[PDB]
Formats: C-alpha cells, structure tokens, sequence
C-alpha cells in the first residue's frame, strides 16, 4: 500500500542509482553475508569471498529484479510471481532474512546516496522493500 | 559484546568521528518518521505531522542527544552492557512501556545514519561490528 | 493472499463459532491483557478485570468486526477502511499487538472448539488473522 | 523465569495430565504446516507436502517427544533454564542454524496445543504461566 508521493521517491531514487545497481547489489550482499552469517546457509554452493564473482553475479540479478520491481510498482504481485514461487516454495527463505537484506539494501543505499537519502526517501524506500518483501514471501 | 581486536579498534575510530548532536536527532527523528506508530511515546514533543516538522523539532533533538550519549557511554562498557543498561531498561519497561522490537528498530536506523554520514568509510566489516553492538545495546535494554 | 481452499475453512469455523463470537472476543481480550501487560496501556480508561461489561462489550465489537471480515474476505482493504485509519493514524499501535491479538484469538478458538480446529483449520485461521492485521496496520 | 507459587502449581499441574507422545508429535506438526518455511530443517525427515502427511510421519512424531521432553526438562528447572539449555542453544545456532523467532513460534503452536488438548481448563491465567514459561525457553535457547 504504498502512496503517488512515495512511489514517485522511490523511482526518483532507483533511476540516481541508475547503472552501478549490480555493484549495489553485490555490496549489499556482501553486507548481509558479513552482518548475519546464517543467511550464507543458503548458499552452500556459493564462493562468498569478498569480490567474488558468484556473488557478484547474484547481486546483478537481485538488483535487476528491484528494477523491474520499480518499473511495475503498481503490479508487483504479477511481475514477481516466478521469484515468490522459487523464495517460498523451493528455496523456503524465512521472511526474517527478507528483513535483513532490506536493511541492508538500504544501508548501501544511504552509504552511496548522501544527498538522495532524505528522511522521506528513507521512509519511501523502506516501505517500498517491505512491500517487495511481504510478494517474495507469500506463496501461492 | 564479544568484538575482535580488529573490530573493536575500527568502531572506537568510527565513533570518534561522529557529531554526537547531530547522530542522535538524526536517528531519534528517521525512527519517529519511517515508524509512525513510535509518535506515540514522545506525542508530547510538540509537532510531529510532516517529517521536516520531525526534523526540525528542538524537543527530537535534545532527546536524541539523550540517546546517543547513552549509546556512547554503552559503547565505552562494551564488556558490562547488560550492566550499564539496567536503569535504562528498567524505565523502558515499567514506566514507558516499550516494545523490544522498537530498540531494535532504532540501532538500524542508527546504522543506516552513519552509513549516510560516512559514506565509503562505513565498510561491510565496519556494518558487521556495529551491527553487532546495536544488538547487543537492544538485548540489554530488552532485559 | 488466501485461497478458496482455506477460505472455506476459515468461513466454516466461524460460522461454527456463530452466536459466541461476542465471548470469545471478551475472553480473547482477557487473554491477551493476562499474557501481555503492554496491550493494556492501550485502554488507560478502561476497567480491565474479570467479567469487565467494558472489556465485554468491547470484545463484541471485535468480534463483529472479524465476522465482517469473514463476510468480506474478497475485499477486506476496503471493509476495513475505518479500523485502519482508527487504529493506524489515531490510536497508533504496534503491529506486535495486532500479533499477540491474533494469537489469542487461536488459542481461544482451540479452547473452544476442539474439533473445529485441525491443523489444515488452524493454518486458515492464522492466514485470515494475519490478513486483518495487516489491513488493519497499514497506512494510507 | 519468575512465577508466582500458584503460577507454578498450576503449570506443574496441567504438565501433569500432558501425554507425552501425543502433545510433542501435534505441536512440531502444526509447526511444519502454519509455518511451511520450517520443513528446510526437517527436509530429512520424509513426505511432508500435505498436512495429513505432516500429521502421519513418525520421525516427526518422535522428534517431538524428544522436542517435548526437553521442555519438561526445562519446566523441571525453571530457575536455571540457561543452563539447562545450552547444548541444546549450541545445536541449533552453531549447526542448524535456526532463526531465534522460530522457537517463540514453536512456543506459541505449543501453547495452542495445550488449549485445544484441555479446553476450558486451560483458563486466562494457565495461559498466562505457560506463555511466560515458552518464553523463557524459547530466550534461554536463543542465547
Ligand atoms: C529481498 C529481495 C530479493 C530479491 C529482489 C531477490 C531476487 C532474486 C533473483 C532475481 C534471483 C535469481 C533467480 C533466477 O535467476 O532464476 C534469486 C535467487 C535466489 N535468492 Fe533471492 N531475492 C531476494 C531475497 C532473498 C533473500 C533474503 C535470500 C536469502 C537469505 C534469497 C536467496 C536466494 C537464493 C538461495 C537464490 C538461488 C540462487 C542460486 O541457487 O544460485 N533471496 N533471488
Ligand atoms: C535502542 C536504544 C535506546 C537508548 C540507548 C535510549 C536511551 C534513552 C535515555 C538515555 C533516556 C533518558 C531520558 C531521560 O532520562 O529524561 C530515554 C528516555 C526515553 N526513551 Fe529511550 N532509548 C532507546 C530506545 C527507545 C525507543 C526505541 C523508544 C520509543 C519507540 C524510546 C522511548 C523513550 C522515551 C519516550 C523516553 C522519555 C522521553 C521523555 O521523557 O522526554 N527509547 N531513552
Ligand atoms: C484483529 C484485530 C482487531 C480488530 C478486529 C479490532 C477491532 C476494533 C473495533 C471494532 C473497535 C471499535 C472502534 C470504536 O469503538 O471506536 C476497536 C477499537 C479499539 N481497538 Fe481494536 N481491533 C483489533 C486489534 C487491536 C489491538 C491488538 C489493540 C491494542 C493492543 C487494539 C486497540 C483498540 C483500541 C484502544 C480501541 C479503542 C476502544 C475505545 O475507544 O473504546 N485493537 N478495535
Ligand atoms: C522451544 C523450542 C525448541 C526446543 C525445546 C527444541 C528441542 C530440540 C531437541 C530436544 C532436539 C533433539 C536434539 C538431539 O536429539 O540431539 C532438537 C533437534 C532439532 N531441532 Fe529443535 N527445538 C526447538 C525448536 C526448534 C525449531 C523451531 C526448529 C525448526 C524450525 C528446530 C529444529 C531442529 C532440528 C532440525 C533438529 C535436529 C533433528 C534432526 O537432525 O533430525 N528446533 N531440538
């Protein structure tokens, strides 16, 4: 339930990302891996050494996702369905992780956007990866 | 909380380096805006309508000078933190009556301000320390 | 997001529940007032005590909001407009309320209808609760 | 965890009538199914697609005597539930890697099991002491 004003911030603030989104998105994975090591328990697989390119390559999708997330804010549970199928039915990610890589997103966001991370901007963004959150989640 | 060498010297040389009047207000007030369900204990601080309002309330800002003098003196016992925090939570708890989950919520408010006020310098290590004693902080006054 | 399956199941159980609905939100409130000290500093002008007509009638009042909301699952955004803005913009309560709430309205209805409530009822009823308190906590 | 002397008798009392195969076995199935993101951990165990399937396994009946014995374990020593649950704490965060919340979840489902198993004698104040009590074993799990 997210308000005109809002989604305006949070499309506002994803097109000054712009192009550095995959970097964005491997940092703020990297960030979640270093912060909350239980979340590395889904990525037996994965190499997650700083700079790696398997996490590199992951932060690259997850950020296009977010992209596309913000190119469909009004159709979200649609534009989402294949990943919210593949979060709860297969991979079966607890939505507290969910939480945790939001903060974290928003942690890189703050670290990269000095200017852009207004207090409002802040609340738009935080509202608008809850609501990315709460489609991932559901399961259908 | 339990920090490496290496840790507790980056979060000693981070926290040197903060302004503890802005940090405080800075956090105290992206709480009270992104959660607006926390207006509720500190409606007697005037006006709290429109987030520039919320930032710009000299009642906000005082209080989260309060708060952040106390994180300081909580990051200076970071061996005695359940210690330290035992007043604090004893006023959070039987006379405020603050839900747990709120301190958690304002330490990562309070990380996200000093990754907006230290940009490149906030590294992933230095998230993961500080993240460390926002918990630490949160489960001593949850107490 | 709820399915026909679990639909019917919540819409069964709470047309079992029928005529008690008025109890079972009086005791539900007690419940939730014993466990949780908190909840109560909500009511500062309430009489909180066994048999309270005050926590009775108030007990009634949600209880026909629920039966409401089982009446309106399909558009529960809408059915629940002024709850949402009374409980968002004016009470201000914390969604672990709204939680702890829904908790004791489970433990209530498994003390109340021991056969009613099988596991395949119990995920409906926990899935419709969550449901009306995520309508109810969210702000427009 | 502190309880008052009838608080106490009233737990111990209602422990008194709890079947110890029939509650456990209910209470992680009616985990596995509320909650379908905890069948990761017990993926091991077999079929658990329905929940007819959940219901009918008898590892997840046995593991939740085991799980149900140790938390009359706990109620046996309630003033040291720290220690009482500190192998227990190590297994489930060093090696399984389960989420804190997930056992005041848990503790909720059991809760919910105790009154659908006992009705109306399981009144207000028994929930009361049990929610403290599941509380108290779900903390002293997460530290
Ligand atoms: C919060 C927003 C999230 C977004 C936008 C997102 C997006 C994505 C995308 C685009 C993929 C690629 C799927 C494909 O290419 O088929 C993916 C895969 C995956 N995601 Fe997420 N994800 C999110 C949250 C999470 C979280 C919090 C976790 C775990 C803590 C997680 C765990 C995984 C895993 C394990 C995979 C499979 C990757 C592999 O096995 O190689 N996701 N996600
Ligand atoms: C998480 C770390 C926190 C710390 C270190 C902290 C610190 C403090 C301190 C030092 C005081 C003393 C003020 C005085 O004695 O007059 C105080 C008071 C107070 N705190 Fe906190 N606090 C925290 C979290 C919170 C949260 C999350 C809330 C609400 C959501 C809150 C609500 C209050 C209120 C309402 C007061 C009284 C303000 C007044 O009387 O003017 N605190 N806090
Ligand atoms: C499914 C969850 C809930 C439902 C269906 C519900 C429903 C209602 C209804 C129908 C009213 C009547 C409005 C009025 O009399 O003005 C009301 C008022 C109220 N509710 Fe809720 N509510 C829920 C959750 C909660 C929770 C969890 C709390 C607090 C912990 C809460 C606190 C209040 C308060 C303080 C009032 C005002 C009562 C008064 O002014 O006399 N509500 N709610
Ligand atoms: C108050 C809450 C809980 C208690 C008292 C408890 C207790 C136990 C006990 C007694 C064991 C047996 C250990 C052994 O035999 O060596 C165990 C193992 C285990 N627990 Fe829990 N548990 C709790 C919560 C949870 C939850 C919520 C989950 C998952 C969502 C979980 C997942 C597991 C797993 C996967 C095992 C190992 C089973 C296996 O490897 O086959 N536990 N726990």
């Amino acid at each position: 339930v997210l308000s005109p004003a809002d989604k305006t911030n949070v499309k506002a603030a994803w097109g000054k990302v712009g192009a550095h989104a995959g970097e964005y998105g491997a940092e703020a994975l990297e960030r979640m891996f270093l912060s909350f090591p239980t979340t590395k328990t889904y990525f037996p697989h994965f190499d997650l050494s700083h700079g790696s390119a398997q996490v590199k390559g992951h932060g690259k999708k997850v950020a296009d996702a977010l992209t596309n997330a913000v190119a469909h804010v009004d159709d979200m549970p649609n534009a989402l369905s294949a990943l919210s199928d593949l979060h709860a039915h297969k991979l079966r990610v607890d939505p507290v992780n969910f939480k945790l890589l939001s903060h974290c997103l928003l942690v890189t966001l703050a670290a990269h956007l000095p200017a852009e991370f207004t207090p409002a901007v802040h609340a738009s963004l935080d509202k608008f990866l809850a609501s990315v959150s709460t489609v991932l989640t559901s399961k259908y | 909380v339990h920090l490496t060498p290496e840790e507790k010297s980056a979060v000693t040389a981070l926290w040197g380096k903060v302004n503890v009047d802005e940090v405080g207000g800075e956090a105290l007030g992206r709480l009270l805006v992104v959660y607006p369900w926390t207006q509720r204990f500190f409606e007697s601080f005037g006006d709290l309508s429109t987030p520039d309002a919320v930032m710009g309330n000299p009642k906000v800002k005082a209080h989260g000078k309060k708060v952040l003098g106390a994180f300081s003196d909580g990051l200076a016992h970071l061996d005695n933190l359940k210690g330290t925090f035992a007043t604090l939570s004893e006023l959070h708890c039987d006379k405020l009556h603050v839900d747990p989950e709120n301190f958690r919520l304002l330490g990562n408010v309070l990380v996200c301000v000093l990754a907006h006020h230290f940009g490149k310098e906030f590294t992933p290590p230095v998230q993961a320390a500080y993240q460390k004693v926002v918990a630490g902080v949160a489960n001593a006054l949850a107490h």
